[PDB]
DNA sequence: TGAATTTCGCGACACAAGGCCTGGATGTATATATCTGACACGTGCCTGGAGACTAGGGAGTAATCCCCTTGGCGGTTAAAACGCGGGGGACAGCGCGTACGTGCGTTTAAGCGGTGCTAGAGCTGTCTACGACCAATTGAGCGGCCTCGGCACCGGATTCTCAGGCCTGGCTCGCGATAGGGTC
DNA sequence: GACCCTATCGCGAGCCAGGCCTGAGAATCCGGTGCCGAGGCCGCTCAATTGGTCGTAGACAGCTCTAGCACCGCTTAAACGCACGTACGCGCTGTCCCCCGCGTTTTAACCGCCAAGGGGATTACTCCCTAGTCTCCAGGCACGTGTCAGATATATACATCCAGGCCTTGTGTCGCGAAATTCA
């Protein structure tokens, strides 16, 4: 009922402006997507137990993001997520 | 209907995996592996639709059958 | 049996047993050492037929109180070594009124020899 | 009549097969055989054809992944031609 | 006024932050989780999808298929590393034959 | 036809075999032989092929040198023919 | 004259009497060592409980045992008595390690 | 002071008596070179989650359960120290 | 100072059923407190994953079945079964 | 005012139904637990725990043992099929091996 | 030490090889001793075991006999030696 | 024609060689003293479990629609099944030299003991920024329609690839001669 | 210095390897034809947004006290290094049998169509199971104390290897019976 096709959809145009992605693509790619979320949300929810806490922060979520994704993935993306939270602080 | 799995469907499963040369013995136990693994997956697919009073094996069972025993399949969610 | 069986033998191994048939040829390691016959040949001559000759590999060697049997095509015996040979290359050691088996080493020189003669 | 020596045409068939992504398994065997082993279990159950495509995919995945480690350990083994064994030792070693 | 803009993202905040909430993960959920976790998931699609556009050219063709994927998934260590219990439908596999099967 | 002792000198080369191993020779008929001079079984083979194996020759000659009958010559000479045909 | 076994009734010897055994085949100071030396490269000024160092022995030995287990198959499939590193790297290889 | 090149410290006996435990027979002279790097290779592995643990919680002693849940992660769960 | 719970006493019950003149060591006893955390975790989270499948927010009594049907296997499903099917006839009698 | 007794009691369970009932409100498992919930987990609880210390003391039994160690539980788990299926990714610590030797390294 | 001839004679029986075959014996003294009366290569072992293998005395009946040397006489003495080593 | 001579074969006497009965050195499993620190038991307490009763939303139960699953028929093949010729690939046997197991003297550093301290884990107290919750909004995002071009498919060149026949060469086998050794 | 006998080289003839050239089959590149799904457009609607409140989760401050770290010394278990013997993996070869490539016959998979109804999805109504709160109470946890299970070690009975001593078996021998042949 819902997916997350209009969005992936936008970051290839952004990336690749001018090639296309087949429905059974965007399929394997709504796939993806949940499964990572799902990895992270556990991951977090696990960290956020073991600390006696009962918050997910967003220190929560890079710690389980630097857990999952292995070396230069993991730097890359905490770099991504720190610039983005500063950008939605500041504004 | 386990004999439908004919013999150059499984050699067509190892050439593509990039076996040269097949023995003679190899279909039986490949027969009896995919049977095990059948076994496997579905049992755990009809508990899933037993679970919620249906009639009718989903997509979405089959895919968290496979989920659970750590093989993820993508583009058939759902 | 109508054969007259006359062997000689000088060396380790001796003509112990030959088909009348020629389905087969028996040697024996008579010592109680080891024999290595490696590219040893046995001529085989019955009468007045053309001479056989069968080569042993380059490295072989049949060890004391041992039996090797080199068996004919046609006897549809399995090959077995050291122990049993079987000399696909040739259908039959050969028939005949006087059958005369010997045994020469590396070195063309014949040390052993068993001969089967009938009246 | 033009003939090749065994092995070329098995490397023919290797590239053809990796370069494609159909599936090597016909459909309707394979439905009948998940039914029939269905019925083991329940008696009057349905299957999506989606499904049962799934089925096959994961059965297919699974295989090529377990001959891929086959051909692996008949490798190490200073052979070229997979065994029954190589099967075994591999799904023992897998964990299975 | 949408959280994806004020953040500079293309991912949903509101979606990822309704399925935390929807999810059973936390009685409570922080505010800027959400945030984190849809930068981190945009860096993720972008860089498979680079890897898979890079890939496209490289045959000629102009659409990611699910062999695309694949291969870009199955060319890059860090992915298949993330990756590596992960099956994909009509993917096949990547060309991959050994030195001792090649002759002489 | 054969007698045993016959079979068993034909069966296998004399090497160092006694006179008295010949088919026909016996204690008294060897020690005369040995005392002649030859005292080995090839001793006489040498002879014998000297003879160019002539029958008549060798038993008339084994005659005149120990005493030997026509039965006892005749089987000498049998044995050291199959003796000839058999190893030389 | 002096009693010398053939080669293997040691190894035999020493892998019933492993096999019957369950204490810690590593000694506990290298390992401590070793532990700290590859803590200080990821954070600097890091502290370790006992029981903690104690843990993850016991993860190592059990790991390196049950790959040792591993690579035996894996050589005994070669019609081999000797382990090589081409075992190792198989087992590991399949496993899925690497 | 600073602790390197530790790694000598797996003494070749020690492996020795490893290999004796799982059911090996005779041991190579190159095996334990091999030893050593894939011992690195998992220490390094599980030390790197047990230290991100003990950073999340602003810690700087590495607890036993914080090992516990890095080989939890890997699927080689543990038993005896977890409380 | 902190009270910590364990399974400790129960166990030993347990175990003092099955066998009466049998001791437990303190190492197998946290060994038992481990295994039975480790199974209780799984059974739940099982639990919990099947039961968000359904759109369900209710941890029934069926849901645990069915994860005990999933995670034990063969015999000591089906024991497991009929155990929890006796104790809830049994709770739900009195 | 009526006299207590707890639902094991009224169960028949040796394991605590209260702390299971407790431990699944606090685990954020779930908005929800059923009545039943807790009183079929610790009957499964028992009956698994009840099978494993069977074995355990049938295996003390055997070496001439009367006090459980880690090696029984290990020896215990690693004979049975259906344990270790159950257990595989489980490692026992001080637990040692199963003793088993390959028959090709046995002498010919 | 032994000559291509003396290896020759030495690897096989004699059969009915000519006198000439023995090493050390041309064809003038081949000749000769067919003329003597030793005409094939048997006979002449003949001699040999008559004399009871001594080396002097065969070895003076060859030279008195077809006019041998002392190379020739010990070639002949040495093939005929191991020739009944060997088969004899 | 009978006596003498001779050869082949048979049965008691003596012999060595092999197989079975018994005892000592040898290492391996068996019974007992000791002690000790961990396990089992007994008790105070206090917080977590239990008992009653209420609200309210989650779930069961009944009814309906359509959809998509099942069932079945007709053809066209593409795929499967079987037989044959074969040459390639598995397997066993045999050196072999090289690398590892085994044993003994050496050392060196691990393990156990005992000590201090202080950095930091753990626990308690304050309160304050921060996130759950609820009413209104409205536009961003989902469902249905169209269209047209990227790609599937088919046909035709183009170059590549695999495989085999003919020619040139080298390498080996065998008879005769010029030179070497010995004799005279 | 001449003469007899023997020995290695020269050259004819045949078998095995590798290179040049061509042909069959295939992969590939290029162009034309059609099609149906991806991308865009429009209608619609409900979930993200905003604002405000309120209860609190954890963040900071501070204190205690404990165990990790650092240090030293003694003892000896084990790591270390050397030499030697042997066994073990690697290489090579010959045997064989068995899948592979190819061709011919077989068959049922698949596509397209039709037809029905089981049940999945949905909506509406009711009710009752459980979260929540208060009040009560006793079960299990923290603490202390005793005693015995098992580690430790020594002394003793039993299986195993190997050699000494006694009994059984196959064999060689020598005088004599049975038969044939030649000379007095």
């Amino acid at each position: 009922k819902e997916s997350y096709s209009i969005y992936v959809y936008k970051v290839l145009k952004q990336v690749h402006p001018d090639t296309g992605i087949s429905s059974k693509a965007m399929g394997i790619m709504n796939s993806f997507v949940n499964d990572i979320f799902e990895r992270i949300a556990g991951e977090a929810s696990r960290l956020a137990h073991y600390n006696k806490r009962s918050t997910i922060t967003s220190r929560e979520i890079q710690t389980a993001v630097r857990l999952l994704l292995p070396g230069e993935l993991a730097k890359h993306a905490v770099s991504e997520g720190t610039k983005a939270v500063t950008k939605y602080t500041s504004a | 209907n386990i004999q439908g799995i004919t013999k150059p469907a499984i050699r067509r499963l190892a050439r593509r995996g990039g076996v040269k040369r097949i023995s003679g013995l190899i279909y039986e136990e490949t027969r009896g592996v995919l049977k095990v693994f059948l076994e496997n997956v579905i049992r755990d697919a009809v508990t899933y639709t037993e679970h919620a009073k249906r009639k009718t094996v989903t997509a979405m069972d089959v895919v968290y059958a496979l989920k659970r025993q750590g093989r993820t399949l993508y583009g058939f969610g759902g | 049996s109508s054969f007259s069986q006359h062997a000689r033998t000088s060396g380790r191994v001796a003509v112990e047993e030959v088909d009348e048939e020629g389905k087969f040829v028996r040697l024996r390691n008579k010592s109680n050492e080891d024999q290595s016959m490696g590219n040893w040949q046995i001529k085989r001559q019955n009468g007045d037929d053309p001479l056989l000759t069968y080569r042993f590999p380059p490295k072989f060697t049949l060890k004391a109180g041992q039996v090797v049997t080199i068996w004919a095509a046609g006897a549809g015996a399995t090959h077995s070594p050291p122990t049993d040979l079987v000399w696909k290359a040739q259908n039959t050691w050969g028939c005949g009124n006087s059958l005369r088996t010997a045994l020469i080493n590396s070195t063309g020189e014949e040390v052993a020899m068993r001969k089967l003669v009938r009246s | 009549p033009h003939r090749y020596r065994p092995g070329t045409v098995a490397l023919r068939e290797i590239r053809r097969y990796q370069k494609s992504t159909e599936l090597l398994i016909r459909k309707l065997p394979f439905q009948r055989l998940v039914r029939e082993i269905a019925q083991d279990f329940k008696t009057d159950l349905r299957f999506q054809s989606s499904a049962v495509m799934a089925l096959q995919e994961a059965c297919e995945a699974y295989l090529v992944g377990l001959f891929e480690d086959t051909n692996l350990c008949a490798i190490h083994a200073k052979r070229v031609t997979i065994m029954p064994k190589d099967i075994q030792l591999a799904r023992r070693i897998r964990g299975e | 006024k949408t959280r994806s803009s004020r953040a500079g993202l293309q991912f949903p905040v509101g979606r990822v932050h309704r399925l935390l909430r929807k999810g059973n993960y936390s009685e409570r959920v922080g505010a800027g989780a959400p945030v984190y976790l849809a930068a981190v998931l945009e860096y993720l699609t972008a860089e498979i999808l680079e890897l898979a556009g890079n890939a496209a050219r490289d045959n000629k063709k102009t659409r990611i298929i699910p062999r695309h994927l694949q291969l870009a998934i199955r060319n890059d260590e860090e992915l298949n590393k993330l990756l590596g219990r992960v099956t994909i439908a009509q993917g096949g596999v990547l060309p991959n034959i050994q030195a001792v099967l090649l002759p002489k | 036809t054969t007698s045993q002792k016959h079979r068993d000198f034909v069966a296998e080369p004399m090497g160092e075999k006694p006179v008295g191993s010949l088919a026909g020779i016996g204690e008294v008929l060897g020690k005369k032989l040995e005392e002649r001079g030859f005292d080995k079984a090839y001793v006489v083979l040498g002879q014998f092929l000297v003879l160019k194996k002539d029958e008549d020759l060798f038993r008339e000659w084994l005659k005149d040198t120990c005493g030997a009958n026509a039965k006892q010559s005749r089987d000498c000479f049998g044995c050291l023919r199959e003796w000839c045909d058999a190893f030389l």
